[PDB]
């Protein structure tokens, strides 16, 4: 109602748009975002690209200008935390005692990056060792760039990897090590991880697959890291450190408050968790995939837009939207990568142009189905490639390699023959 | 310089930009929820959306291939002056543009 309040807790781009968007649907109660970053709510994937390149103001990271929240009427509450949920009562409880009142509630708690076990004690603590997930992180790493200087990342997601892409551009020594058995394992074909480490290794990076840190070594001052120690023996002598072994969904306010949940806030189809007033959105989310059929958590820009979008809805009595092709992207290097779906569960891939040139696109399916698509430098297939997705077209497999037929042709076939 | 963008039901929002930044940049971090540039301003989305007038058609780095390639794909009717907000930079050689925000 005109006189309802919701209240929105966490500030990143999940929250925030949320806010804005509750706002432009319609909403006319109260709109309190309750966030304990105290920075100005700012966009995440410049950290490991051109801000971190610096080549990127920190003023254009914001996601909306300071000055919109109050034009909007949407209360910006920063440097505060939220320690729990009285639901019964419906209110949340901030740390510094005061207790918020809602009608609505909308948990938007990202995550933390996973801690790296043996980096506990000192070597955390040290200047020269980072997690890159906050803008501090990012500034704080973007002054040790220095060339000649070297660098060993540990962790072998798209973070990592634009992070070592970024690093050889500055000129630094980098190793990258990883557990798994080749860079981005789970996520994709054993083709599309040799065309990364190929990419990486003749850009100049040293990467150790199959590798576990076991320890590190610190300076006889314990101020900083000075080497990282494997499994297999080997001592690799580093001046900086990154690590960005994965996220952990900051689910915490949830589990006290008896919600479900499991990797993730659950809910449903309306984001409602297990109680009806409260809501959650984004990197903390686990829900119900209906285009894959499977409870997934995907921590992606689309994903939050889409997110906080049918919370948006759903508030204003809007019918929400049908969920869309989930996609994400990465730039290492000059090379533009998109990718569309999930991938997980393929059955086989279809390669459209050749793996040996950092221009084809790669088809992962189901039976006859399109699941995802990993695109190298081509925008355009890129993003027809989200209506066979999202409108489940029953595109032709046998012809998605023969690049003489147009992808547009291809899905306009499909798209008029759904039967 | 300044740009003016005629949103949603009618109304119009003028604003000011540092020059160099794109109107989409400008129009999303100022508040004008009708248009939205969910992929970052790459070109890769097509949430940019925009119609520019005829008044400033001319002198806007023609869309190339990329472009092109994604205006296709716009949700909203694809016109002749339609274009992605986020492939113009907003120079002083063009004070005063108005542009138009297709219907969500
Ligand atoms: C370096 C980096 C690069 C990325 N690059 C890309 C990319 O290229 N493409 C892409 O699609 N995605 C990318 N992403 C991911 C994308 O930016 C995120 O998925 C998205 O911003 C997540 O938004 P979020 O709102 O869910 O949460 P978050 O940003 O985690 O924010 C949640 C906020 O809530 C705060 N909070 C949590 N608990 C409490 C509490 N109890 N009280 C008060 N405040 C609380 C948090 O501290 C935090 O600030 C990248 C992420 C990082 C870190
Ligand atoms: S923001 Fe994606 S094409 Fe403009």
């Amino acid at each position: 109602n005109a006189n309802d309040n919701v209240v929105i807790v966490g500030t990143g781009l999940a929250g925030v748009e949320v806010a804005f968007g509750l706002r432009a649907s319609g909403w006319e109660g109260n709109i309190r975002l309750v966030g304990d970053a105290t920075v100005i709510p700012h966009h995440l994937p410049p950290l490991s690209k051109a801000y971190l390149a610096g080549k990127a103001t920190a003023e254009s990271l914001y996601l909306r200008t300071p000055d919109a929240y109050a034009a909007q009427n949407i209360q910006l509450l920063g440097g505060t935390q939220v320690t729990a949920i009285n639901r019964d009562r419906q209110q949340v409880i901030l740390s510094d005692g005061r207790a918020l009142d809602y009608d609505r509630l909308v948990l938007a708690t990202g995550g933390r990056p996973r801690p790296l076990p043996v980096a506990s004690g000192a070597v955390g603590k040290a200047n020269n060792f980072r997690y890159l997930r906050t803008l501090e992180d990012a500034e704080c790493i973007r002054r040790q760039l220095i060339a000649d200087n070297r660098l060993v990342v540990i962790g072998g997601g798209y973070i990592g990897l634009e992070v070592a892409a970024t690093a050889i551009k500055a000129n630094m020594h980098v190793t990258l090590l990883d557990t798994a058995a080749r860079v981005l394992e789970r996520v994709t074909a054993p083709p599309v991880s040799a065309f990364y480490e190929h990419l990486h290794r003749e850009a100049g990076v040293d990467i150790r697959t199959g590798t576990q840190v076991c320890g590190f070594e610190m300076s006889t001052d314990q101020q900083k890291v000075t080497a990282v120690l494997c499994e297999d023996g080997t001592r690799l002598p580093a001046d900086l450190v990154i690590a960005g072994i994965g996220l952990i969904p900051n689910c915490e306010l949830a589990s006290a408050a008896g919600l479900q949940v499991d990797n993730g806030i659950v809910i449903n189809e309306h984001m409602q968790t297990s109680d009806p007033l409260i809501m959650a959105v984004g990197d903390c989310a686990r829900f119900h995939s209906q285009l894959y059929d499977r409870w997934v958590r995907i921590e992606s820009v689309p994903n939050a837009l889409e997110q906080a979008r049918k919370i948006a809805a759903i508030l204003c009595g809007k019918v929400p939207r049908d969920e869309a092709a989930p996609w994400f992207w990465s730039d290492q290097y000059e090379i533009g990568l998109k990718m569309v779906g999930l991938s997980e569960g393929y059955d086989r891939i279809i390669v459209r142009g050749s793996l040996a040139q950092p221009d084809f696109s790669v088809f992962y399916l189901q039976g006859d189905r399109v699941l995802a698509v990993d695109t190298v430098n081509r925008p355009v297939e890129f993003n027809q490639s989200k209506q066979i997705i999202t409108d489940r077209l029953p595109v032709e497999p046998n012809l998605l390699g023969d690049e003489s037929v147009p992808l547009k042709e291809i899905i306009a076939a499909a798209k008029a023959e759904l039967s | 310089s300044k740009v003016v963008y005629v949103s949603h039901d009618g109304t119009r929002r003028e604003l000011d930009v540092a020059d160099g930044v794109s109107l989409m940049q400008a129009a999303v971090s100022n508040g004008i929820y009708d248009i939205v540039g969910d992929c970052g301003g790459s070109a890769s989305c097509a949430t940019c959306h925009v119609y520019v007038n005829e008044a400033f058609t001319d002198k806007v780095p023609a869309a190339n291939e990329r472009e092109i390639g994604m205006l296709e794909s716009v949700t909203a009717e694809l016109k002749p002056n339609s274009r992605l907000s986020c492939q113009i930079i907003m120079t002083p050689e063009l004070d005063g543009i108005v542009v138009d925000v297709p219907d969500r």
